[PDB]
C-alpha cells in the first residue's frame, strides 16, 4: 500500500475524532442487529433482542477492543499485515470467522462514522477511510503469504 | 422478505428524504465512483465524475427515480424492477457484485444528512430493502 | 427464480441419483468438513468426520431428505423451507455464508459420481437450484 | 503458505492428469455459461448463447492460457505471490475484475476437475486442491501488502 499525504492525514484525523468506547460499542451493536447471525461468534457474551444488545456490557467492551485494534493499524500504517499477524491467526484458526463478516463489520463502522461526522465525511474522505479498511480487512483474513 | 415494519420504515425514510433526493442520488453516485473506482468502467463517457457534474447530477436523479419506483413496488420488487433488471443484465452487463456497492454508498450518503434516522433497527430495515432491490435487479442475469 | 427448464433438470437429476443419495449426502458433508474446516465448529460433537463414520452417514441422510423436501417445494422454496430456515437461524445459529460452501461440496460430490450430467447447461440449472435453496434457508435470519 | 508433503505431491499429481487445452476451455466456458455476467470482462472475444460460447475459439484459447497460468504456480509453489505479481496488477488495476469472480472461476475449475478425476478426487484431494486455489486467488487479487 502506498499512502498519499491526504490519506494519512485523513485517517489519523478521523480516528482522533472518534470516542473509541462509544463508536466501537455502537459499531459492534449495529453489526449484531443488522446482521444478526454475526451473534454466533459471541455466544459467550450473554443476553443478545436489539435493546438487550444495546445494553450488553460485554458488547460495549468488545466494541472498544475493536477500535483499539484499529488504532494499532492507524499507528503503524506502513506495517499493518505484521501488526495484525496474531489477530489474523486468532480470527481464522481459532474463531473460524467467515471473512465476509469483516466487510459487514467495516460497513457498519463506516455508517456509524458517516452519521457522526456528517458533511465532513465527503466522498474523498470516505475513499481514504475505505482504502484503510480494505488494507485492515486484507490483513485480518487468513494469510496465505 | 420485508416485514410490514420494514416496509413502513423504508417508505417513511423515502418520504423524509424527498426534498433532498436528487442531491442524494448525485452524491451517492459520486461516492461510488471515487470510493470504489472499479465502478468507473461502466461510466467512461463522463469526463467529470464529481458530484455536481451535469452527467452525475442527471444520472443521480435517474437512480433515485428507479428507487422511488422500487419503493412504489416494494410488495413485489422482482416484478416491479423486471425492465431495469433486463437492462442491467443485457444492454449494460453490470457485474451484480456492484449493486451492493451502490446500496452502501446510498446508505452512507443518507447517514451524513439524516443521522437520526439511522438507529440500528431502522438501518436493519433499509439494508433488507437494498438487499431485496439488488436481488430484484439480479433476477434476469440467468 | 428457477425456470421450468431448470426445474425439469433438477427433477431429472434427483431421479437419477436415488440409489446413491444417502452416500452423496455423507460424502458431501465429509468434503465440507475437510475442505472448509471453518464448518467443523458446527459439528465438533463428531469424533470422526470421515464420510464413513456413523454420525456423518446419518446426518448426510438428513441433508438429502431436506433437499428432497426442496425438490418437492421447488415452486416456492421460501415457503417450503421455512422451518429449516428458522432452525438454521435460531436453534443451530449457522453463519448463512456456509450454505454456499455445502452447495458447492454437493455439486463436486455429484460431479465425481455423475460426470455425464454436468453439461454446462445442466450445471447452470443445478447451481440456480442450490442458490435458491440457500436463499430460502437464509430467509428467517432477519 | 506452508505445504505438506501430501499437498505438494497431490497438486502436481492433479495437474499431471489434466489436458490443459481440454480442461481450460471447458472451465472458462462453464464459468461464462453458469455465471453469464463474467462475460462482460471478455467483451472482445467475439460472440458469447451456450453453443456459441462452447464453439468459440478465442474462449478455448484463453481457457488454455489460464491453465498454463495455474501451472506457473504449480512450478513455483513456495513463491506464488511474487510469481503472480504482474497478473495481480493486470486483473485489478487494468481489468478491474471483482474478486468474487476468481472464486466463481475456481469453483468451475474444481467441478470440471471433479468430473474428470471421478472417485480419485477424494475429500482429502479436494482439500489440497482448494488450498492451492485459495493461495492463487489470494495472489491474483489486489495486493495491499
Ligand atoms: C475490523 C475488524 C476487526 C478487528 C480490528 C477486530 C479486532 C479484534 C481484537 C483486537 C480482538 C481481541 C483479541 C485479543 O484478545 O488480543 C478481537 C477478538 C475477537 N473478535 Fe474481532 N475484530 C474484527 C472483526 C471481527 C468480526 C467481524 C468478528 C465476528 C464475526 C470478530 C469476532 C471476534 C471474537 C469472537 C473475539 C474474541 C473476543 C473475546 O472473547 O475476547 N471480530 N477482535
Ligand atoms: C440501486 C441500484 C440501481 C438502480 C436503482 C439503478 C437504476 C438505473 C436507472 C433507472 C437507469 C436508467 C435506465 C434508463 O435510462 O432507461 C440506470 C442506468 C444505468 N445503470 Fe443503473 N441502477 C442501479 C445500479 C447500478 C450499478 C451498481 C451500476 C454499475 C456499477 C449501474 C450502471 C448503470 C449504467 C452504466 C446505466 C446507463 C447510464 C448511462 O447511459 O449514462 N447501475 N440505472
Ligand atoms: C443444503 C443445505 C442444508 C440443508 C438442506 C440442511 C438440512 C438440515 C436438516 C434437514 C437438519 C435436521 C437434522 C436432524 O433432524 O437430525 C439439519 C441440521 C443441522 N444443520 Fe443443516 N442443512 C444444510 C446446511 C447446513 C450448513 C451449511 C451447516 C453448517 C456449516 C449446517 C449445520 C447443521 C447442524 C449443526 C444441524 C444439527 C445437526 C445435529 O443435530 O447433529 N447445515 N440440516
Ligand atoms: C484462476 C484464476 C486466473 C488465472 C490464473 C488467470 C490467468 C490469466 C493469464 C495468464 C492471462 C494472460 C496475461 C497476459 O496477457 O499477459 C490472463 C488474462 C486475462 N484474464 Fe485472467 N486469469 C484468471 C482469472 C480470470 C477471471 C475470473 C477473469 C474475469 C472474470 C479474467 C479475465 C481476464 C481477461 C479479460 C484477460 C485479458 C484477455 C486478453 O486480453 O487476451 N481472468 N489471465
Amino acid at each position: 500500500v502506498v499512502w498519499t499525504d491526504f490519506e494519512r492525514a485523513t485517517i489519523a484525523d478521523i480516528f482522533s475524532k472518534l470516542d473509541y468506547e462509544a463508536v466501537g460499542g455502537a459499531t459492534l451493536a449495529r453489526c449484531l442487529i443488522v446482521y444478526p447471525w454475526t451473534q454466533r461468534y459471541f455466544g459467550n457474551f450473554g443476553n443478545l433482542n436489539a435493546a438487550a444488545i444495546m445494553g450488553n456490557p460485554m458488547i460495549a467492551k468488545h466494541g472498544t477492543t475493536i477500535l483499539h485494534g484499529l488504532d494499532r493499524a492507524v499507528k503503524n500504517m506502513d506495517n499493518i499485515k505484521a501488526t495484525y499477524a496474531e489477530l489474523s491467526v486468532l480470527h481464522s484458526e481459532k474463531l473460524h470467522v467467515d471473512p465476509d463478516n469483516f466487510k459487514l463489520l467495516s460497513d457498519c463502522l463506516t455508517i456509524v462514522v458517516a452519521a457522526q461526522l456528517g458533511k465532513a465525511f465527503s466522498g474523498e474522505v470516505q475513499a481514504a477511510f475505505q482504502k484503510f479498511l480494505s488494507v485492515v480487512v486484507s490483513a485480518l483474513g487468513k494469510q496465505y503469504h | 422478505s420485508l416485514s410490514s415494519k420494514d416496509k413502513d420504515a423504508v417508505k417513511a425514510l423515502w418520504g423524509k428524504i424527498a426534498d433532498k433526493a436528487e442531491e442524494i442520488g448525485a452524491d451517492a453516485l459520486g461516492r461510488m465512483l471515487a470510493v470504489y473506482p472499479q465502478t468507473k468502467t461502466y461510466f467512461s463517457h463522463w469526463k467529470d465524475l464529481s458530484p455536481g457534474s451535469a452527467p452525475v447530477n442527471k444520472h443521480g436523479k435517474t437512480i433515485m427515480g428507479g428507487l422511488v419506483d422500487a419503493v412504489a413496488s416494494i410488495d413485489d420488487l422482482n416484478a416491479g424492477l423486471l425492465a431495469l433488471s433486463e437492462l442491467h443484465a443485457f444492454t449494460l452487463r453490470v457485474d451484480p457484485a456492484n449493486f451492493k456497492i451502490l446500496s452502501h454508498c446510498i446508505l452512507v450518503q443518507l447517514a451524513v444528512k439524516f443521522p437520526k434516522d439511522f438507529t440500528p433497527e431502522v438501518h436493519l430495515s433499509y439494508d433488507k430493502f437494498f438487499s431485496a432491490v439488488a436481488r430484484a435487479l439480479a433476477e434476469k442475469y440467468r
